[PDB]
RNA sequence: ACGAGGAAUUCCUAGUAAGCGCAAGUCAUCAGCUUGCGUUGAUUACGUCCCUGCCCUUUGUACACACC
């Protein structure tokens, strides 16, 4: 087993193993994670 | 080359910001554009124009859209004014000496509204962000931000040093406080937005999106989490649009209890809430026919505790309002409406009913107004100025007094020009209606009605001011001659397509006519022999100017570029692009070739006509500049915009290892001071109680960051990386190894954080004593060997506890899997 | 089964790991093991939880194994005098 | 007209710096020299990113173990 993507589009599961649901986190963290996976699929 | 400055703004009296009022019909402060104005409303004129100490377009000023004033709030005891601007900076003003005393900003977009704390020496500001910020007035500091709304706050209300209610552009009422410092209660107020809330202590009225106001119970008494603030019921408005401001007015033993609501279209409704006496006597009246249906009809409420009696109704779209009242007889209500117009109402009432169907405009300030977009402008021989709008009301101004001298209605006025001695103005409308007026005597001299069967779109004089050309929407350009008192049409000229802008030469050489075909015909005035057809814009030319010796036209269109054209052959010199919406008026300085392009982007630039640089760029408007005109012999230019402002411009580092080392020694010095303090408290209490040592004071760094010392050294040992750790804790000497062991004692005497950093602590400790083993076993300290006895026992206990949990879980879960396979393999 | 989904996905690390093991210990200490088996879909969860905690058992066992150098330093410091 | 070349600067890590000669004159270059060849042959580092910089990476993504 390994942690993959989220199974629904209401949350995100990082490959770390921690998970955020997309209405739990604040908007600054939403901007941050948007920037993060923008770079992560940009490479 | 010398530059141009701003005199001030003239003709703006009521901008997009709320008004507040000062008692003695009292004084009245509104916002003009980027500066505020202070009035009396009885005399009906200005008493003071508070502006900021920086001229726009100066040698000190910066190039940006200047920050629009967008909220006002006055605290009259200490005489402070909180002004808040559309970039998000809040300043305060002593209204007497007219000086800014605090100038703080924390907002990113425009603010929405201010509120003082009722001489709490703190100002609380809410933005169009999700921001509500508490600021000190004696700090130049923010107390705190306040942040959980989604989109944009709309209203709030505070009380004491403790509680606050807020409401936003998504319909979510939130409740905040000082101490727990976060939001405590939230509700959905409406399905869409939520614009205004208002309170007197028990109830909370809010507005919605379309005629669903709502009644809420406050309860700051109750210690129940869900239900600090509940709702009861709704009612409706006469207007089916978003009410966007409500406020209460009350008094003593007359029971003033009236609240007003600004609708979004020409309307302000007012309501009374009623006393417990009439509540009590009317409850049984509704409780006629006498229980379940009774309580259901009672819950169906605000109809009973409300009393709509007067819906005041202005001339056109309102913008902002404010209250004043006295003792059961009159209610007086300032309303500054959309265009630059204020309208101070009053109503009589018999404290149950108004006893008059219509409100009473006791005052209406109207002088410096313009009421539509001022779409034409003129200036005579440096003796008076002009403004002209679709109101009809041409307004004739003066230079050093800036008073509206003459005002008289014509119609939808868009083009106008003086007579060459001054003293008389010709003008055209949206039909073939040409109006002539004088400066002083009886206003409407004459009007050639139906000069054309369509609109006219430009006109100009001659040099001597006898012939008068116009170009009109019916593909027609026509001539006139003045007679001594009226006009005489003499010469029609049909065109192949539709003219929309003419201009005569200043030495009456010839006239240039645009077309909505993307071209300009240069066309003789003596002979009309079609000199040129110069073109190349591809969207219609809509401003035309001619050089001061008829050598060089400057043409411009809605392609945002201006073209400078030599007239000897209709050749060009430059087609240069600026002003990224469109141009609409370019004007020529009457001595040299320096021209002024206005834009529809609140920007005027003047350029030399030979090197074509924007040698000055000027920003002091807020909306589309709808006209400009330069003076004859001044170098002195007026310009008028869509924001109802006319204005005039005038001549003039350690690394890893040692960080762990130094944080370790300060933490161990603190810990050893604490244990010496425990020995001194043993000397005070559990000894010959004569005296003591007082206290080792807390170390500044860990007290400032508010951290226990073992947590602080745990923080830096956390923040060093995995890679350089193996030499970071190889640099340190054996004395630092020893106090690291002391840290390990004082960190495993705290099982809170020991279990959350256990593999890190174990790997560090085992590598430390594995590398320092040769000196460790040759140390001779009985307290040290008891110390590592303690470390060995407690660390092994924690490790065997967590591996007990892991082994238990392994055996249990594989039991579950094997017995499920045993069931149905 | 949602708690065990999130617990399995917490179980991958070593930092977010012991609390996953302890909530596994909680739900299996309290609930009926028959009920835990006849909950559908949970064997796909539990067989992915098993090898991770086997790995963590071996890792913490090596930690407590190398913990005994403190006992060796103690017996040598007792040999000192 | 001179007693070993000053201020500072440039370059340089093993058959290297440097000394000594000796031939040849190879379609461009060079005889005021150029290129080969032989001889004699050291001192000091061979570490460090602290200074001056320059570059790369910031999913480890590769298949166990281990670390992160």
């Amino acid at each position: 087993y390994n942690v993959g993507k989220a199974e629904k589009d209401g949350e995100i599961r990082l490959k770390n193993g921690v998970a955020m649901s997309k209405e739990e986190l604040t908007r600054e963290d939403k901007n941050r994670l948007r920037r993060a996976l923008k770079r992560k699929r940009s490479k | 080359y010398q530059r141009f400055e701003q005199a001030a703004a003239f003709g703006v009296i009521a901008s997009n910001a709320n008004c507040v009022w000062i008692p003695a019909p009292g004084q009245l402060i509104t916002s003009a554009l980027e500066d505020v104005n202070i009035w009396d409303i009885k005399t009906g004129d200005l008493v003071s124009k508070l502006s900021d100490g920086l001229p726009p377009g100066a040698s000190d000023a910066r190039g940006a859209k200047p920050a629009e004033c967008t909220y006002l709030e006055a605290h009259k005891d200490t005489d402070l004014l909180a002004v808040g601007y559309a970039d998000g900076v809040i300043k305060v003003w002593d209204l007497m000496s007219k000086t800014v005393l605090l100038n703080f900003n924390g907002h990113k977009a425009a603010i929405t509204l201010l509120q003082f704390d009722g001489t709490g020496t703190r100002l609380i500001s809410g933005s169009k962000d999700s921001n509500i910020i508490v600021w000190d007035l004696v700090g130049e500091v923010g107390l705190y931000k306040l942040r959980s709304h989604k989109d944009s706050i709309t209203g709030f209300w505070c009380q004491g040093e403790d509680w606050l209610i807020s409401t936003s552009k998504d319909g979510m009422i939130k409740l905040w406080d000082l101490k727990t410092h976060q939001c405590i209660e939230t509700h959905i107020a409406h399905t869409g937005e939520c614009w205004g809330l208002a309170v007197k202590d028990d109830l909370l009225i809010t507005t919605g999106t379309d005629s669903q106001v709502k009644i809420w119970k406050l309860d700051i008494e109750n210690d129940k989490m869900g239900g600090k603030l509940t709702e009861m019921g709704i009612f409706e408005k006469q207007s089916k649009q978003r009410g966007l401001k409500i406020e209460f007015i009350t008094n003593s033993s007359d029971k003033t209890s009236f609240f007003y609501i600004q609708n979004a279209d020409k309307t302000i409704e007012t309501f009374r809430i009623r006393k417990e006496e009439e509540i009590a006597r009317g409850l049984k009246k509704r409780e006629k026919r006498l229980l379940t249906e009774e309580e259901i009809a009672k819950s169906i409420y605000s109809s009973f505790i409300l009393h709509p009696f007067q819906t005041i109704r202005s001339l056109y779209k309102i913008k902002s309002a404010s209250w004043t009242t006295v003792s059961s007889s009159k209610l007086e209500l300032v309303l500054t409406t959309s265009s630059n117009t204020i309208e101070y109402y009053s109503i009589p009432y018999e404290k149950r009913d108004p006893t008059s169907p219509a409100p009473l405009k006791t005052h209406t300030i109207e002088l410096q107004g313009q009421r539509t977009d001022v779409r034409s402008i003129d200036i005579s021989d440096d003796n008076k100025l002009l403004a002209t709008a679709s109101n009809g009301s041409l307004k004739i101004w003066n230079i050093k007094t800036h008073k509206c001298i003459r005002t008289f209605e014509c119609g939808y006025a868009l083009t106008c020009k003086f007579l060459p001695g001054g003293l008389l103005v010709i003008l055209g409308t949206r039909n073939g209606e040409l109006q002539l007026f004088d400066l002083a005597s009886s206003s409407l001299l004459d009007t050639i009605e139906d000069a054309h069967d369509a609109a006219i779109w430009s006109l100009d004089l001659t040099s001597d001011g006898k012939r008068l050309v116009t170009g009109s929407a019916d593909k027609t350009v026509k001539f006139w001659d003045f007679k001594v008192l009226k006009l005489h049409h003499d010469t029609t000229l049909e065109l192949t397509d539709d003219i929309l802008c003419v201009r005569v030469s200043p030495d009456d050489r010839y006239l240039a006519i645009s077309l909505l075909d993307n071209t300009v015909k240069v066309f003789f005035l003596d002979s009309m022999k079609f000199y040129l057809s110069l073109y190349g814009h591809k969207l219609p030319v809509l401003s035309i100017d001619i050089s001061f010796d008829s050598k060089m036209i400057i043409t411009s269109s809605a392609d945002k570029n201006i073209k400078i054209w030599g007239l000897d052959f209709g050749d060009c010199h430059k087609s240069l692009f600026a002003h990224q919406d469109s141009i609409m008026n370019v004007k020529f300085l009457p001595q040299s070739h320096n021209f002024f392009s206005c834009s529809k982007d609140a920007v005027v630039k003047y350029w030399d006509g030979e090197k074509f640089e924007c040698i000055q760029k000027l920003y002091a408007h807020q909306s589309e500049v709808w006209a400009l005109a330069v003076a004859t012999d001044g170098g002195f230019v007026v310009s008028s915009s869509h924001d109802h402002s006319i204005r005039i411009w005038e001549e003039t580092s350690l690394k890893a290892g040692e960080r762990l080392m130094e944080a370790l020694d300060l933490g161990i010095a603190e810990i050893e001071g604490l244990e010496a303090y425990n020995r001194d408290m043993k000397l005070w209490q559990r000894k010959k109680l004569g005296e003591a040592p007082i206290k080792p004071q807390g170390n500044a760094v860990l007290i400032a960051v508010n951290k226990t010392p073992e947590q602080y050294i745990m923080d830096t040992l956390l923040r060093i990386r995995m890679s350089q750790l193996e030499d970071a804790l190889m640099v340190m000497p054996f004395s630092y190894v020893l106090k690291f062991l002391k840290f390990i004692d004082t960190v495993m005497q705290n099982k809170t954080l020991l279990h959350s950093h256990l593999p890190l602590i174990c790997k560090n400790l085992f590598f430390i004593i594995k590398f320092n083993h040769k000196e460790l076993v040759s140390q001779k300290n009985e307290e040290l060997k008891l110390q590592i006895n303690r470390v060995k026992t407690e660390l092994r206990s924690a490790l065997k506890s967590t591996e007990d949990d892991l082994g238990f879980n392994v055996q249990g879960l594989k039991f579950v899997k094997q017995q499920w396979n045993l069931r149905h393999n | 089964i949602l708690l065990m989904k999130r617990c399995r996905d917490w179980n991958t690390n070593a930092k977010t790991h012991t609390i996953a093991q302890r909530t596994i210990r909680c739900i299996l200490m309290h609930h009926n093991i028959a009920k835990l088996s006849e909950i559908p879909g949970m064997v796909k969860i539990v067989d992915a939880i098993i090898p991770y905690t086997q790995r963590h058992f071996t890792r913490v066992d090596n930690l407590v194994e190398q913990s005994y150098i403190l006992d060796y330093a103690l017996v040598e410091m007792d040999k000192l005098f």
